[PDB]
């Protein structure tokens, strides 16, 4: 479910994005936010209180 | 609970009788001949999204249109205080409950045609007494004079509070999400149909609110980048599914309430909502909300037809008469698709498109209608499809104010 | 009382509450009775010609 | 052979389907009064090229996808090409036959040329044509269809 | 009583026994899962997309007021989801074969 | 129960003397067959065929109950589709899980 961020590579993630690299010098990035979530929401009131 | 009502019958486009024969009396989708509670029965269950129409009854509206000059010719007992017949046919019981052929014991008088005569509960004293059992006439009976108080489109009410969103409200909203308009619309009829209900109500409360958001996205005001409290009514392209309007949740920015209590009536002033799912839904939601809290205020007279002018317990022209706006669909997109590129949603580009898509798609609303009005005269008997004339697709009516409203409403 | 405003508070609206600073125990809620449909269908094939 | 077909008991033209109860003589083969709602006369409606059909709730009875991709009422005539018929004849032998055998609808099936086959009966006795029909739709299929009787 | 199923309602408002916080966390649950609702009668409409209009299909439904169909998603989160199978697959990219 | 005091014989034995018989065997008969075919019994929603009335009824009420059946919580959730019937040639496929 989410064990490649664990397993590998740096855990401290801030926001995921693809990209390829062309030949001739130009970069094709593309960003991933993630849309709005609830149980962040509530988790977060929940520390709160 | 409210224990009052008032009401206006149908008005005759110059024909003598009301306009319905008795097989629309007997193809109701309902219980068998009865009107109460069954102006959504013929789309309970549904499959696909094409529109459900007949070769008797050829518009999304005709159906209902058929149910109210129907009730014109039986509501006698809130006008005379007593329960008639009318070709033969009348009431089973005086709770109404439906129509039946008159039995030859003790017949009923026969009914006196009239049109627009006024309505009053308090005519009919055994309503109160019933009032548990006959609570979705209050209803239904609203419903009708709402419609029948316009020669063009059914008028509806709106209004915002000062104050935010109740908290109260907002944990029953979100058991709406992700629900079409014509669902709620559905839903909304269910709930104000079969138990009487105090005017003070969460559910009450609730669908108001989802009238006003309703609108606001309408106008293309509420949008995702512009949310009522997290709410707004996401669209699909007009060229395909143009009527598949949900409502969704975000976490996105929130519009601040407005200056003043905001308030008034609202109409389609264009024949186009005949056959258009959503004007019938959203009236309905609206009118919904007031049959069970009645009328806030007395309307305007001013741009009403003839008939309407003056009517005891519906309009006037003192002071305390809310207006009443009206707007055509066509300008409304093109509004609603201005508000959409300024707030950065589309580029101009796509903007043109979609003018040219709706205008489109709207001519063939009007070209279904047009053919469709000479293929069922009004002089025949019945009337399925509510008269009109060409010019009525170009009216412009007061849509620059319905948008400027809408703006002044969420801010 | 302070903890049980929804119950000995004539001044109390419905639903509110004040979470972040300390925790109500007798409150109003919605309770819920959804209905899981499935589905059959049926479908056609188009013509040869 | 286009001028003589007849003579290898191959037909041209198309199929009628009406509810006709005579009590004299009878041609099918030979017709003396002109077809009625040949394709494009008034209130005749071609089938969708799927053939789906669409039920309604309380009441309301089912209806029927033309070319224009409207749902229309069963009722009234109609005209099936025999592509949408050979993938169609389940819901044809459900829904509409009925409807033609209580005289409410006439149906046209377009077939520019078939194999015909002939069965004679006494007209002193009574007789109903009704099953004969019913068992050759039930022999068709995507694949063919049996000669017309 | 509202939206009676014939019997029995479809919501309720009652007043019991409860704390604010788990209340807090059922009804974010709640509008979690609302907000994977699907309108059932567009699936027809999805089916022949898909099937490239080469399948008409008609899938009857009863419309009631309370009615859970959790199967949208929105691009976010299937973009989303791709990014995260390169990730899982990142130390050993012959997994992809099967595919 | 109700006195049947019988009547005179005379009386009964004009009557019985006058009794035409009600179906007679006549070749002509202007012979009809029924309007809807009386050996095969389909579900209106899911079309699936039956030899009785009794069959097609008990199918309609296990398969086809929009009831908000059960006060206590459902044991199971089922997936989105059931069962696809083909038009062309009567076969119904079953979703491989439904459960």
């Amino acid at each position: 479910l989410l064990d490649g961020l664990a397993l590998y590579g740096d855990p401290r993630i801030a926001d995921l994005s693809a990209a390829y690299l062309q030949y001739g010098g130009n970069v094709v990035r593309e960003h991933v936010p993630p849309g709005p979530s609830h149980i962040h929401r509530t988790l977060q009131q929940v520390e709160s209180t | 609970a409210q224990r009052q009502f008032f009401g206006l019958t149908y008005n005759f486009y110059g024909q003598p009788a009301p306009l319905f024969d008795l097989n629309d009396l007997q193809e109701l989708a309902g219980c068998y001949a009865r009107p109460w509670t069954s102006r959504f029965s013929h789309l309970a269950i549904s499959t696909g999204s094409l529109p459900v129409w007949s070769a008797r009854y050829p518009s999304v509206a005709s159906r209902n249109i058929i149910v109210n000059t129907l009730l014109g010719a039986h509501l006698n007992p809130f006008a005379g205080g007593q329960v008639t017949s009318h070709q033969g046919i009348t009431w089973r019981d005086p709770v109404l409950s439906s129509l039946a052929p008159v039995p030859a014991i003790q017949p009923p008088p026969v009914w006196a045609v009239a049109e627009n005569v006024p309505l009053d509960s308090n005519n009919y004293p055994t309503y109160v007494l019933n009032l548990s059992s006959m609570w979705p006439i209050n209803q239904d009976v609203h419903i009708m004079t709402m419609w029948a108080l316009s020669d063009q489109g059914p008028i509806y009410h709106l209004e915002v509070p000062v104050d935010p969103m109740p908290a109260a409200t907002t944990a029953a909203l979100m058991a709406y999400i992700g629900v079409p308009i014509a669902h709620l619309a559905q839903t909304a009829y269910r709930f104000a149909g079969q138990l009487p209900q105090s005017p003070d109500s969460t559910m009450v409360s609730t669908i108001r609110w989802l009238s006003a958001i309703w609108f606001g996205s309408l106008t293309g005001r509420l949008n995702r980048s512009r949310t009522c409290n997290g709410f707004y009514f996401e669209f699909a392209k007009p060229a395909l599914n143009p009527d598949q309007a949900v409502l969704k949740w975000n976490d996105g920015a929130r519009a601040a309430p407005p200056a003043a209590a905001q308030s008034s009536y609202m109409r389609c002033i264009s024949p186009h909502w005949q056959h258009q799912i959503v004007e019938v839904a959203g009236a309905l939601m609206s009118q919904s909300v007031t049959a069970v809290t009645g009328l806030p205020a007395l309307i305007d007279e001013a741009t009403l037809p003839a008939w309407s002018q003056g009517v005891a317990n519906l309009t006037g022209n003192g002071q305390g008469v809310v207006p009443c706006l009206d707007y055509n669909p066509v300008p409304m997109a093109a509004a609603r698709h201005l508000q959409w590129r300024q707030d950065g949603l589309i580029t101009a580009a796509q903007e043109a498109q979609l003018n040219n898509d709706y205008t489109a798609y709207a001519l063939t609303i009007e070209r279904h209608l047009t053919a469709m009005l000479v293929a069922n005269p009004i002089a025949a008997g019945r009337m399925p499809i509510q008269p009109f004339n060409a010019a009525d697709f170009g009216q412009a009516g007061q849509t620059a104010a319905a948008v400027a409203l809408a703006q002044a409403m969420f801010v | 009382p302070l903890r049980w405003p929804g119950l000995v508070d004539p001044n109390y609206r419905v639903g509110t509450n004040d979470l972040p600073n300390r925790i109500t125990l007798y409150n109003s809620l919605y309770r819920y009775n959804f209905t899981y449909p499935t589905l059959d269908g049926i479908m056609y094939v188009r013509s040869a010609t | 052979f286009m001028a003589e077909m007849n003579l290898f008991n191959v037909a041209r033209g198309n199929l009628y389907l009406v509810q006709t109860a005579t009590n004299g003589n009878w041609s099918p083969m030979a017709p003396v009064a002109a077809p009625p709602f040949v394709r494009g006369g008034p209130n005749v409606r071609v089938v969708g090229r799927f053939g789906t059909i669409v039920p309604r709730p309380d009441g309301l009875e089912p209806q029927l996808i033309d070319d224009g991709n409207v749902p229309r009422d069963i009722a009234g005539d109609w005209v099936y090409p025999s592509d949408v018929l050979q993938v169609s004849v389940a819901v044809f032998c459900d829904y509409v036959w009925p409807m033609v055998k209580a005289g409410r609808t006439r149906v046209l099936v377009e077939l520019g040329h078939y194999v015909y086959t002939l069965h004679y009966y006494d007209p002193q006795i009574s007789l109903d044509e009704a099953p004969i029909l019913e068992e050759w739709l039930s022999k068709i299929n995507p694949a063919g269809i049996p000669p017309v009787p | 009583a509202n939206l009676i199923g014939g019997e029995v309602s479809a919501m309720v408002e009652c007043m019991e026994l409860c704390d604010a916080l788990t209340l807090h966390i059922r009804e974010t649950y709640v509008m979690l899962l609302r907000s994977m609702h699907q309108d059932p009668t567009q699936i027809v409409q999805i089916v022949n997309e898909c099937a490239n209009n080469l399948l008409n299909s008609t899938i009857p439904i009863s419309l009631r007021p309370t009615i859970l169909c959790p199967w949208f998603a929105s691009s976010e989160d299937l973009r989303l989801q791709q990014v995260m199978h390169l990730v899982n697959i990142s130390s050993n990219t012959a997994a992809a074969l099967p595919l | 129960d109700i006195i049947t005091r019988p009547t005179s014989d005379s009386i009964a034995a004009v009557a019985n003397a006058t009794k035409p018989a009600a179906v007679v065997s006549d070749p002509q008969s202007m012979k009809v067959t029924p309007i809807v075919n009386p050996s095969s019994y389909v579900c209106n929603v899911c079309n699936a065929r039956f030899s009785t009335m009794s069959a097609l009824s008990e199918h309609l009420r296990s398969d086809h109950r929009d009831d908000a059946s059960t006060l206590l919580a459902t044991p199971m959730i089922n997936n989105a589709i059931r069962s696809f019937l083909t038009a062309w040639d009567g076969i119904r496929i079953l979703s491989p899980d439904v459960s």
